[PDB]
DNA sequence: AGACAAAACGACGCGTCGTTTTGTCTCGGCTCCCCGACATTCTC
């Protein structure tokens, strides 16, 4: 009669758990436990995952990893360039002096930043290439622009000069490094598209719009004409923005089968779309008919104020850089003998690949050009193999014994669907699946046209020659037509018909000059393996030519036949090749069927079936179904189901049902759970924490014994993903092994719905206990706003009801503003029996009498529900006003990470490339160390700086938000003067003054506002701020980068006390936390500089008790008699800064009204969190709070005598 | 620039006679006002009471005199125990030696002096051990 | 009367509790693996 009930309510980040011990029959019962577990993440994620925008920190970590990896690969390229050029004796003496070539191969010596051209002598810097500089000045003078130009402009003059003249070796090394800097866009696959590939960015003018007579939506659509004689493919309605409008389009032209250009159009905007910019710059480079370096040099000659980097050339095809570098190297090659000395070439090859003699042998046949271009600079690695991530066959396994003496199973990767084996399998499955019907009588016309084996033989031979069939072709195969018959499948749908073999047949037909028998099983499977394995252009054409050589076919039309084969779609079947190959013989019929091709085991099972003898591997259902399989010849035309069983002896996947016996099974299941095994991280975290919580409640309340949970009720209240998964997982514990409970979920698992819970909460007065509990918050807001609009009196109940004004009722719910609503939901779910859910889900009775018994058993006389026990409501009050909310914490600062790297190791007298593990210790920081924006330190005489703070300046765009106060915050005084003059000139209106047009006007007339003095244009200015910014690092130039602490990284707040008694506070930032945890110490120092002993540390989501003003809590403890006044004085930390700590009462989830700077009102002021209590005393929490510790079930943990014994009982 | 710490050995060789050279080098080492731990003074007291059977009054007078004039005591760092456990994983030393190195390190000492404890061995790449009598 | 102890003056001057307001790295191309849901056929 007594039943233990676990009710669970599942939210986005909330688990509401309740455990109750019920006698419904005797109208008794009591709550044993209730609680709510909360996983903190900001409401940004809550509003984002509904729509989806990179909602994963894993993705952000991956993005940072990829950016870093690209950075080190650029570094490695430059590094190999240093090594090779130093071998070639090309780097200058002053430069190469400061690169290590012995221990750090090619790296700069530490704390040095050399530049290739700027030679430093006695603290002065001088240019190195004076003659080329003078030549470029002569070129500019011939162009007649100026005579004062930057020295570092010489690179483009040299790049133009390298095309057709001799330059010194140092400039060539400089040019090579510059090319390494700027590589260009490039797609790995390539696969050059349609030969025209028009894709031409053009600017066209609309001439006229003739009303096309296409009256659509009460308006006749117009066509568009262009000066070149072209018509816009689409029509237009808006006349005003299309007449004589200089529009720029991206257009694609394709030569149609008729012999005319099938031209397309696509509106695109320059300087705003990446494709348009890329195409326009590419066309400007080509139309100039010269290398991009010379194009840049000419554009800099004509407009010497041109911004190259990021403005003129942003992104161009890698082919441009490749051709330019090739021309440079080849034309420098005939002048420099160092580029022909094969001694030096072998020296470089040995230096770069000393441990790879194969690669040396390869590149000994090349020259310097191939090494520099194809190997060092433009070397792009291929994509990593995802083959190891391919799924596994569910039937075929393999077992082997390792070095540990255990017997573990490898797996068989599934078959690619493009494999002809799986093609023939799908075709056979369909052929057994096909059945014809007539249109007239809708009768089963089968068994007349396809009854004998010859008919199916002809059907299969017919289906082999095509790739995909329709209604028409399948009907016409049998001479039937549309008007009388239907084929039981979707009438207008096409179904796969072995595309692989048929398309191979077409390509082998086009080559000709061969006998019409070269296409067999062996050849088809081979060429499929070649065309599937080698997905790389040059390798693929090699393989095709080699196939055309080995097999006696001409390699003049066959490669043309197969060079433009569209690659296979990435998809794999449910089974592996071994399983499919084993299964194929049984689905065979007629001539393609034979008993000889069936393996030993399946033939033995066939003999056992036909004989009728008794085997343990054969079930009664088998002979029940295989009664017609009297003779071995009956093993023809067997479908997937029968053949699958006969091969593997299992009636498909019958599942394992399973039964967990103790908490050990659950905890093992939790230990073996794999990351990223579900839809998204949110539901995975929810499920994992739910499993942890149920394990904890099992241990605490039933001590892991068998069948302690009589029943589990589950509910959620997008999120539907966990509705079935959690029920399936938890079915193991409340299942019954007697055989009555069989199915996907245990019959004890009883999901509900919102209707039941809301009808209950209304009918139980639970809404009343809830609003009585929440009313004091609304009373506080009423007294804060000095109104009476937040509480509404009622006479039907004669009390004040919570309410909100309509202007603050944007998205209000009374229920979502607390955390123990989850506990309410769990409790109401738990007490809802299967009778309740059946009654409220199948209220339609068809007869009053049949469901009247449930009414009398459950309804009060159908008005309200009768109490599970008389004390239910007040007991619920007592329970819910006595709940601690437990908040999960993420204080990961450092953790261990293992690094594996390929390297050549000497074993058994041979160098072998194997994977080495990193030596020494190396930690991984698990928090973003600081913010992305980087500022530089400045010293301003006209600003007074307080001690302990510094001035940091960052560049910002001069825009409309620059008013007088902000204009006074630019570090430049002359810029301040000019901007003041301009702002005064525009009547003190930055919006008109600092519009882009206004910025242009100021730039054109800079004399008018600089007191007549000349000055360079202004678009960005360095604004300075006064505060506390710390250096990013200490090496090189990282000591000049000043940043701010990242969001959510002030994780520890130290509270110390001095001998007399005052409390001192400190906010300890993540840096010294990092090196303290690295030195094995505690996160926070245990004493401050004054020597005050540390009371304790606070972290976000911590819990403290704030005692009354009269209580003296010094050595209280005694945290078992937590009554309601004690529990209402529990505050959770929210954030921390300086010496300030902000708290929110632990039972608050959402503030009824947030803070808006206009009305200047809020539940907890501006910060939405208070440094003090909400109650009338308004006492600083940090001066009297005492830290506490709760478990997952929210039970306080404190020192006891058993604990003090066990501390060193464990060590004894 | 360096912060010199010392161990019980230097004081013990300073006090004894039969090792005139050791006593000498110890007394010059005390001239540079080398820093000391509170531990090192504690084992100094213990060894004077056990090995040398000196009475309590004279022992306390001598330790007060030395702490006032010759050696400079260093505060007992509160992280001495966690940090001593840190070196326990990587270093093979008696636990008292691990504590003396822990408190020397946590007080920004760079060089420690003693006969024992693996001459010339750098501890956590921040402290060195030098046998000075050699 | 002497000469020490400390209160008083100064403009100056910088710190300090309590709250509010402000600022916070951005976009492009693809490839290939896995999973989820929803439709049809087929076996049990
Ligand atoms: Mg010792």
């Amino acid at each position: 009669m007594i039943k233990n009930i676990l009710g669970l309510a599942l939210g986005t980040n909330s688990i509401g758990w309740a455990l109750v011990k019920q006698d419904f029959e005797n109208k008794q019962g009591e709550i044993l436990g209730m609680g709510s577990r909360i996983i903190p993440m900001s409401q940004d994620i809550l509003g984002d995952f509904g729509k989806g925008n990179s909602v994963s920190q894993t993705a952000e970590r991956t993005k940072y990893r990829s950016v870093r990896r690209l950075r080190e690969r650029f570094l490695l390229r430059r590094e190999r360039l240093h090594r090779v050029l130093y071998i070639l004796n090309f780097l200058p003496e002053h430069y190469a002096s400061q690169i290590d070539f012995e221990k750090r191969l090619g790296k700069f010596k530490v704390e040095t930043e050399p530049k290739l051209v700027w030679k430093n002598t006695d603290g002065q810097f001088s240019f190195l290439f004076q003659n080329s500089f003078n030549e470029m000045l002569e070129d500019f003078k011939a162009a007649g622009q100026e005579l004062k130009i930057p020295y570092d402009w010489t690179i483009y003059h040299l790049r133009k000069k390298a095309i057709s003249q001799k330059i010194e070796k140092e400039e060539l090394a400089w040019i090579l490094l510059n090319f390494n800097h700027k590589r260009g866009y490039y797609q790995l696959r390539g696969e050059d598209f349609e030969e025209e590939k028009d894709k031409t960015f053009v600017r066209l003018k609309v001439d006229r719009i003739v009303d096309s007579g296409e009256n659509v939506k009460g308006k006749i659509l117009y066509d568009v004409y262009f000066e070149n004689g072209w018509k816009y493919d689409k029509q237009v309605v808006k006349t005003e923005d299309w007449v004589d409008r200089t529009k720029e389009f991206i257009v694609s032209e394709s030569i149609l089968k008729n012999g005319e250009t099938k031209r397309t159009f696509k509106a695109v905007d320059s300087e705003k779309d990446w494709i348009a910019i890329k195409t326009k710059t590419e066309q400007e480079i080509e139309h100039s008919h010269k290398t991009v370096g010379t194009y840049i040099y000419e554009t800099l000659l004509q407009n010497p104020k041109q911004k190259i980097k990021g403005k003129l050339v942003r992104t161009i095809e890698r082919k441009f850089y490749k051709e330019e570098l090739r021309q440079i190297l080849e034309k420098q090659k005939e002048f420099h003998q160092e580029l022909q000395s094969d001694d030096l070439y072998n020296d470089c090859i040995r230096e770069l690949y000393r441990n790879n003699e194969v690669h040396q042998l390869t590149l000994r046949k090349k020259d310097f050009v191939h090494l520099f271009m194809e190997d060092i600079i433009f070397y792009q690695r291929p994509l990593r193999s995802q083959k190891s991530s391919v799924s596994n066959c569910t039937l075929e396994f393999r077992k082997y014994k390792g070095e540990n003496g255990a017997e573990h199973t490898q797996y068989l990767k599934a078959i690619p669907k493009s494999n002809p084996y799986y093609q023939e399998f799908r075709l056979w499955q369909w052929i057994f699946n096909l059945n014809l019907y007539t249109k007239d009588n809708d009768e089963n016309v089968t068994k007349v046209f396809l009854n004998t084996t010859q008919d199916f033989e002809n059907l299969f031979e017919f289906l082999n020659t095509r790739k995909e069939v329709d209604q028409k072709a399948l009907l016409k195969h049998f001479k039937l037509n549309e008007k009388t018959h239907r084929w039981n499948f979707v009438e207008d749908k096409k179904y796969p018909c072995n595309e692989t073999k048929t398309m191979i047949s077409s390509r082998l037909d086009k080559v000709e000059n061969i006998s019409d028998d070269f296409l067999t099983r062996d050849i088809e499977q081979k060429i499929w393996h070649i065309i599937y394995s080698v997905n790389d252009k040059v390798e693929y054409e090699k393989a095709l030519k080699s196939f055309a050589r080995k097999h006696h076919l001409d390699e003049s039309s066959f490669f043309e036949a197969f060079r433009k084969f569209p690659p296979f779609k990435s998809e794999y079947g449910s089974f592996s090749e071994k399983a499919i190959k084993k299964l194929l013989p049984l689905m065979r019929l007629g001539k393609y069927w034979n008993y000889a091709e069936i393996d030993k085991y399946s033939r033995e099972r066939i003999q056992k079936i036909i004989t009728g003898e008794y085997d343990e591997n054969i079930k009664d259902k088998v002979r029940e179904k295989s009664v017609h399989l009297t003779i071995e010849n009956d093993f023809q035309g067997l479908q997937l189901w029968l053949a699958q069983y006969i091969v593997y002896g299992r009636h498909s996947e019958a599942s394992m049902i399973g039964k967990w016996n103790s908490a050990n099974d659950l905890e093992v299941f939790l230990k073996d759970f794999k990351q990223h095994s579900l839809r998204n991280p949110i539901v995975e975290q929810v499920i994992t924490e739910t499993l942890r919580v149920v394990k904890d409640i099992w241990l605490k309340y039933g001590n892991g014994t068998k069948d302690f949970f009589n029943e589990i009720h589950i509910e959620l209240g997008d999120t539907r993903y966990i509705s079935k998964y959690i029920s399936g997982i938890l079915s193991n514990i409340v299942r019954v092994e007697d055989g009555s409970d069989e199915g996907v979920n245990s019959k004890n698992i009883v999901p509900g719905n919102g209707k039941i819970t809301t009808q209950l909460k209304q009918d139980w007065g639970l809404n009343d206990v809830w609003n009585d509990l929440i009313l004091p918050r609304f009373e506080r807001m009423n007294q804060l706003t000095n109104s009476k609009d937040f509480t509404a009196w009622n006479e039907n109940h004669q009390k004040f009801l919570p309410t909100v004004p309509i202007e603050f009722s944007k998205g209000f719910s009374k229920k979502r503003i607390d955390h123990r609503h989850h506990a309410l939901d769990a409790l109401v779910i738990a007490c809802a029996t299967t009778d309740h859910v059946n009654l409220l889900n199948n209220q339609s009775a068809k007869s009053d009498t049949k469901r009247y018994d449930l009414k009398k058993k459950l309804m009060k006389f159908p008005k309200q529900f009768l109490k599970p026990w008389e004390k239910f409501t007040v007991d619920a009050k007592h329970n819910l006003e006595s709940i601690i909310v437990s908040f999960k914490q993420n204080l990961r600062v450092i953790n261990k990470a293992t690094n594996y790297y390929e390297k050549y190791v000497e074993k058994d007298g041979t160098k072998n490339k194997e994977r080495v593990e990193q030596a020494g210790t190396n930690w991984a920081i698990r928090k973003p160390m600081h913010k992305d924006t980087v500022s530089g330190k400045v010293d301003l005489p006209w600003v007074k700086v307080p001690k302990g703070k510094i001035l940091t300046a960052t560049r910002k765009s001069l825009d409309s938000s620059f008013d007088l106060k902000s204009i006074g915050s630019i570090t430049d005084t002359g810029i301040q003067k000019i901007l003041k003059n301009y702002l005064a000139f525009k009547d003190g209106n930055p919006e008109l003054a600092f519009s882009p047009e206004g910025i242009d006007d100021l730039n054109k007339n800079i004399e008018k506002y600089n007191d007549g003095k000349p000055h360079q244009p202004i678009n960005k200015v360095r604004v300075f701020e006064l505060g506390s910014k710390f250096q990013v690092g200490q090496t090189g130039n990282k000591k000049g980068k000043y940043v701010e602490a990242a969001k959510g990284t002030n994780l520890f707040f130290a509270v110390y006390e001095d001998e007399k008694g005052k409390r001192s506070y400190e906010t300890i930032p993540l840096n010294e936390v990092i090196e303290r945890q690295k030195q094995g110490l505690t996160s926070v120092p245990l004493e401050n500089e004054k020597g005050s002993r540390l009371l304790f540390d606070l972290s976000p989501n911590d819990l403290v008790y704030v005692p009354e003003i009269d209580e003296n809590i010094d050595s209280n403890f005694v945290f078992s008699n937590l009554n309601k006044e004690k529990i209402s004085r529990i505050y959770k930390v929210e954030k921390t800064s300086g010496t300030e700590c902000y708290f929110v009462r632990q039972d608050i989830a959402y503030l009824i009204k947030q803070y808006d700077a206009k009305t200047k009102i809020g539940e907890l002021e501006s910060q939405n969190k208070l440094q003090v209590t909400m109650t009338d005393d308004r006492i600083r929490i940090t001066d009297t709070c005492v830290k506490i510790n709760c478990d997952r079930l929210g039970n306080i943990n404190f020192i006891t005598k058993e604990k003090i014994k066990q501390i060193f009982n464990e060590f004894r | 620039l360096d912060k010199i710490a010392i161990d019980t050995n230097i004081l013990l060789y300073a006090y004894d006679n039969r090792d005139l050279d050791k006593q000498d080098r110890a007394v010059e080492i005390l001239l540079k006002k080398p820093f000391v731990t509170q531990l090192v003074v504690f084992e100094f007291i213990k060894v004077l009471e056990r090995r040398f059977k000196m009475d309590k009054k004279e022992i306390t007078k001598l330790t007060i005199k030395l702490l006032k004039e010759v050696i400079i005591p260093l505060s007992l760092h509160r992280d001495i125990y966690n940090y001593s456990q840190f070196l326990l994983q990587r270093y093979n030393f008696g636990l008292s030696d691990i504590l003396v190195l822990s408190d020397s390190i946590l007080n920004n000492c760079t060089i420690l002096l003693s006969e024992d404890m693996c001459n010339g061995m750098i501890v956590d790449k921040k402290l060195k051990i030098v046998n000075p009598f050699l």
